[PDB]
């Protein structure tokens, strides 16, 4: 029974310290535990 | 029908130029868009859908 | 001055930031090109120059009229462009072509010209099979067109075809110009 | 609103019209002018 | 992986009887289900709600998501077998607002004789055809292949690059080919009364009688002739592959004891729960279980039964005019 998927996810005023995220409200009762990742490694480029 | 001695009665309709199909493919962002300014807009069929 | 010969006016820009600066512009909202057409009945005939060189933008200041008119030219043939409209140099085609095509495709072969001058566009030849053309889709064949042959005019020379057959014009004949401006004037200042 | 998705907008003159207050528009032809094509090689002066 | 392989599939058929045996199960004694319709919820949640989108509190089957529910609930509905019908997905044949209006596939059966634009026989009914061919043109289905035949063999899906002119005239099965002209073997069954199709019947389907109704009298359903090898073959819910079965009830008989509330609080939530026992007084009763028509919630036991179904929607505030519809139409 999955839980509905998150839908409208856009940052908002992100510094470069700071970064705020948003998305739609999806329910009353759920919950939402987020993940961030550095994608370019010393100035590379990696695969997913 | 056939009748009496043999023969036949097509009554077929009819229209002057050739015929013509350039099939190629659809996507959401390229329309198709024929060229040759000689196509007559009041007789085409599209079907392209298998039906 | 053939052309403003009014005033500024003032260009208000207000449905957008409102309280918006005026700022004075000449003024290229008359509807001219009626002015024009209206006022040309009775000269007509003008002739069809065939012009015959990639005379830049302006040959006003060498054939009918010279006082660097730029136009009358325009008017003429009810261009649109005043850049691509009027022919090019015969190289400036083929810059245009490259452009053109230069995102998709690269160079390519537009239609393949019968002889009377029938296109085709998007048929194709195979070569070591039977010499009859195909669409460029339905690769299982079944359904050929034009049993004939042709020649197929690439992209470069149909450009060239293009723009090469842009080269007519009117001119009022040098003779008019002047008692035609005459009216022209006439016909604006009749309206105020 | 609720769903970021109903933000939409009225009549909107897009930022392709607009246009310019001057000086931006000098800051961006100095970008294109000098940077990403030239590297100047211009002969008319250092002004 | 070496071993023995079998490769089974249950058939389609089996939902049709699936479905069959949730009705029969809706009767007064014992071993004959009773279900209800729920709403409830008077109370509004958040301050969102009333706004556009924003979802509701996504509703979950615990015994807490039960005990509250009953505490909210403003009236139910009893479900009589009578106004539970039989539904498959109608496609009115020439009928220009859904897809494919000239074309059909292998089988698919498609309504005529309803609405001018198709006119077969007269005197209504509301014929009903199976189509069991196809002109033979235009390519179809898997990869490529060609012809009709080939890619009837291997699977395949052919769909006729040539409209079917005109609806299907007759009565009995394979009334096409018999005629130098096209169209293509569509085959009669059954027929729908006009009386039912404008109360039975929506625009989005249309009924198959249940192998009951078939009896005190065919003829209604203008099955009154058919081949039938068999002495009956009576129930014909499986020649269509009915897979699927429609609810329906009026707002003015659900039971609201407030009767000011429902108005102008609107039920929040909708749940249909099954077998509930009548209200007992102390622990010192037996069980009985409900009957008669119309279940004031607090003569129902609190988690007395079980309950398949919640939604959870926005405020959904009735009028009290005399109709207005509940549809929930099960795909069993």
């Amino acid at each position: 029974v999955k839980a509905p998927s998150v839908t409208s996810l856009r940052i908002s005023k992100l510094s470069a310290n700071q970064v705020q995220v948003r998305w739609d409200d999806v329910g009353a009762n759920f919950y939402y535990f987020v993940e961030i990742a550095e994608t370019k490694t010393n100035s590379g480029e990696n695969l997913p | 029908i056939r009748d009496k001695n043999n023969q036949y009665f097509p009554r077929l309709k009819l229209a002057q130029g050739r015929i013509v199909r350039t099939e190629i493919i659809y996507d959401k962002l390229t329309p198709i868009i024929i060229y040759d300014k000689n196509i007559d807009r009041n007789q085409v069929k599209l079907y392209v859908d298998g039906a | 001055m053939l052309f403003t010969f009014f005033d500024p006016i003032e260009y208000a820009a207000k449905t957008v930031n409102k309280n918006a600066p005026t700022i004075p512009m000449t003024d290229i909202f008359r509807n001219y090109k009626d002015y024009f057409k209206r006022a040309l009945a009775g000269y007509r005939l003008r002739t069809y120059y065939i012009k015959g060189s990639p005379r830049p933008e302006e040959l006003a200041n060498a054939i009918y009229g010279n006082p660097q008119l730029y136009w009358v030219l325009l008017m003429c043939n009810d261009n649109y462009d005043p850049y691509y409209g009027w022919i090019t140099s015969q190289e400036a085609a083929y810059q245009a072509s490259i452009q053109k095509y230069k995102n998709v495709g690269g160079d390519q072969i537009v239609y393949h010209v019968n002889e009377n001058g029938e296109k085709f566009y998007n048929l194709i030849s195979y070569d070591d099979n039977p010499y009859v053309w195909y669409d460029k889709g339905d690769k299982a064949r079944k359904y050929p067109q034009y049993e004939g042959a042709l020649a197929a005019v690439d992209t470069y020379e149909a450009a060239v075809l293009e723009n090469e057959k842009l080269r007519q014009i009117k001119i009022i004949a040098k003779s008019d110009i002047n008692s035609f401006m005459n009216d022209l004037i006439r016909i604006m200042e009749k309206s105020y | 609103p609720v769903n970021y998705q109903l933000t939409r907008t009225a009549n909107a003159i897009p930022e392709i019209f607009v246009g310019g207050t001057f000086a931006e528009i000098k800051q961006n032809l100095i970008e294109w002018l000098n940077g990403q094509n030239e590297f100047l090689d211009y002969d008319f002066e250092g002004s | 992986d070496s071993s023995v392989i079998y490769r089974a599939i249950v058939t389609s058929k089996f939902r049709t009887e699936k479905m069959l045996n949730f009705y029969n199960s809706i009767g007064s004694g014992p071993d004959k289900n009773t279900i209800f319709i729920t709403f409830g919820r008077s109370e509004p949640w958040s301050s969102n709600e009333n706004e556009v989108g924003f979802a509701p509190p996504y509703p979950t089957d615990s015994v807490l998501g039960v005990t509250d529910m009953w505490t909210h609930m403003m009236g139910t509905v009893k479900v009589l077998p009578s106004m539970l019908d039989a539904v498959i997905p109608r496609r009115d044949w020439g009928d220009t607002r859904y897809p494919d209006p000239y074309t059909f596939r292998i089988n698919d059966i498609v309504v005529c004789n309803s609405a001018p634009y198709n006119a077969t026989e007269s005197g209504a009914g509301w014929l009903v055809y199976r189509c069991l061919d196809v002109p033979d043109t235009g390519m179809c289905s898997i990869a490529s292949l060609t012809d009709k035949d080939e890619c009837l063999k291997l699977g395949g899906k052919w769909t006729p690059s040539a409209r079917s002119m005109t609806p299907p005239e007759g009565r009995g099965d394979a009334e096409g080919t018999i005629e130098p002209g096209d169209g293509y073997v569509w085959e009669y069954l059954f027929e729908i009364p006009p009386d039912v199709s404008i109360n039975r019947c929506t625009n989005e389907y249309i009924v198959v009688p249940w192998p009951e109704e078939l009896k005190e009298d065919p003829t209604r359903w203008g099955y009154e002739d058919n081949l039938t090898w068999q002495q009956d073959d009576f129930g014909l819910i499986y020649r269509v592959k009915a897979n699927t079965i429609r609810f329906k009830a009026y707002l003015d008989s659900v039971y609201f004891p407030e009767a000011a509330l429902p108005g102008n609080k609107g039920f929040r939530q909708i749940s249909i729960i099954t077998n509930p026992l009548e209200a007992k007084a102390h622990p010192n009763d037996p069980n009985v279980k409900a009957e008669k028509d119309y279940y004031d919630p607090e003569d129902l036991m609190r988690h007395s039964g079980e309950m398949i179904y919640m939604e959870n929607r926005p405020p959904i505030i009735m009028a009290m005019d005399q109709t207005e519809e509940i549809n929930i139409l099960f795909t069993f």
